[PDB]
């Protein structure tokens, strides 16, 4: 369930 | 089957351009991202940037006045191109695809990678003389000395890749010429020599020379 | 920009036993509740291959072996027991903010059983001679610890500032080093003497081995 890096489009 | 394979010049002059090209297999780019990992020999490994599937394209800060990335999903190629180089963009300049295309901005795939040296000085070939066995039955050492290529690297088989164990191919040294120059070397045993015949190959993709040498003794 | 700071640099550990590498990050890399944190592994001449994702999950075919852990800015690679293959470069990054960094890395250096070398000496070639230079290669064949001292004599006489070395990285299956010593002279100061001789003293011999040929002698 961990999301995509913070630092990744959104 | 999922590949990577990065292709370029291996020499370019200060101030002048690179455009290196990264051509994939086994994934659509419509689905992945493909980032950019250079590594300056002896140091370690400095992040580029990325091209996204829907084609967002993310750049290390530092750099992003001189660098351009963009793709073409249809030929399955990913595009770099860097302005004003200096000395140190003296790297090896790998692609690597985003880890399972979880966007974690990890990587899972890489290319063996591809060489760039950034000095005005001109390509040169190597040269290769035999270090030929002694008169030692035991172990017997032989090998090739590759002499005077300019610049790094060079690859070196033994029989087209037959013979891969007690091979060791050493690093290259930077010579007071200015040229590059390593011995590789095989130990193998006393009895072999008669029978079986030794032949090194050894590659240089920057001036594209392509030399195989046998290696025997004897005839004083 | 995060900084990341990897210790110790390098690292010898025993085969079967524990080696432990660091990695602290300048500003936490954690993120509703997961650390984006990666461990790579480097063997010379390929590219870097992931062994930890997220801090603590482990890759895929990657052994049991290996094991990630930490939170916030202090991070652990653990390796336990420790295998001759897994003589390598580690390197830690992360995917907190951008631009993505990495450590500097720690090279892992595995210990064995004192070896001493197998010396050998090479003459230079015909071809190389008609050229104008002559190459004079010793060759230190798979010996352990690192550590060694070679000593050049033409007609038994001590050379200096001469000679370039050159050493593989550790072995991937026994973890030993070898060594090519190459001494550099013209035609001319080549063929004015007769007696080229290579000594080397490693921990692994008793005394200094010497190995030496003559010119023109087979």
């Amino acid at each position: 369930q961990a999301p995509a890096s913070p630092a990744a489009p959104a | 089957e999922v590949k990577l394979q990065e292709s370029g010049p291996g020499l370019v002059a200060p101030s002048q351009s690179l455009s290196i090209t990264c051509t994939v297999s086994g994934f659509s780019l419509t689905g992945y991202g493909v980032n950019w990992v250079r590594q300056p020999p002896g140091k370690g490994l400095e992040w580029l940037g990325m091209i996204w599937g829907d084609g967002i394209t993310d750049y290390n800060s530092a750099l992003k006045s001189r660098l351009s990335i963009s793709k073409d999903n249809s030929k399955s190629q990913v595009f770099l191109k860097m302005n004003s180089l200096q000395t140190d963009d003296t790297a090896r300049y790998y692609c690597a695809r985003d880890y399972y295309g979880r966007r974690y901005y990890a990587m899972d795939y890489w290319g063996q990678g591809t060489s760039v040296t950034v000095s005005s000085a001109s390509t040169k070939g190597p040269s290769v003389f035999p270090l030929a066995p002694s008169s030692k039955g035991g172990t017997a050492a032989l090998g090739c000395l590759v002499k005077d290529y300019f610049p790094e690297p060079v690859t070196v088989s033994w029989n087209s890749g037959a013979l891969t164990s007690g091979v060791h191919t050493f690093p290259a040294v930077l010579q007071s010429s200015g040229l590059y120059s390593l011995s590789s070397v095989v130990t193998v045993p006393s009895s072999s020599l008669g029978t079986q015949t030794y032949i090194c190959n050894v590659n240089h993709k920057p001036s594209n020379t392509k030399v195989d040498k046998k290696v025997e003794p004897k005839s004083c | 920009d995060i900084e990341l700071t990897q210790s110790p640099a390098s690292l010898a550990v025993s085969l079967g036993q524990r080696a432990t590498i660091s990695c602290r990050a300048s500003k936490s890399v954690s993120s509703s509740g997961y650390n984006y944190m990666f461990w790579y592994q480097q063997k010379p001449g390929q590219p870097p291959k992931l062994l930890i994702y997220l801090a603590s999950n482990l890759e895929s075919g990657v052994p049991d072996r290996f094991w990630g852990s930490g939170s916030g800015t202090d991070f652990t690679l653990n390796i336990h027991p420790v295998e001759e293959e897994d003589a390598a470069t580690y390197y830690c990054q992360h995917s907190r903010e951008l631009p993505l960094t990495f450590g500097a890395g720690t090279k892992l250096e595995i210990k064995r059983t004192v070896a001493a070398p197998s010396v050998f000496i090479f003459p230079p070639s015909d071809e190389q001679l008609k050229s104008g230079t002559a190459s004079v290669v010793c060759l230190l064949n798979n010996f352990y610890p690192r550590e060694a001292k070679v000593q050049w004599k033409v007609d038994n006489a001590l050379q200096s500032g001469n000679s370039q070395e050159s050493v593989t990285e550790q072995d991937s299956k026994d973890s030993t080093y070898s060594l090519s010593s190459t001494l550099t002279l013209s035609k001319a100061d080549y063929e004015k003497h007769k007696v080229y001789a290579c000594e080397v003293t490693h921990q692994g011999l008793s005394s200094p081995v010497t190995k030496s040929f003559n010119r023109g002698e087979c």
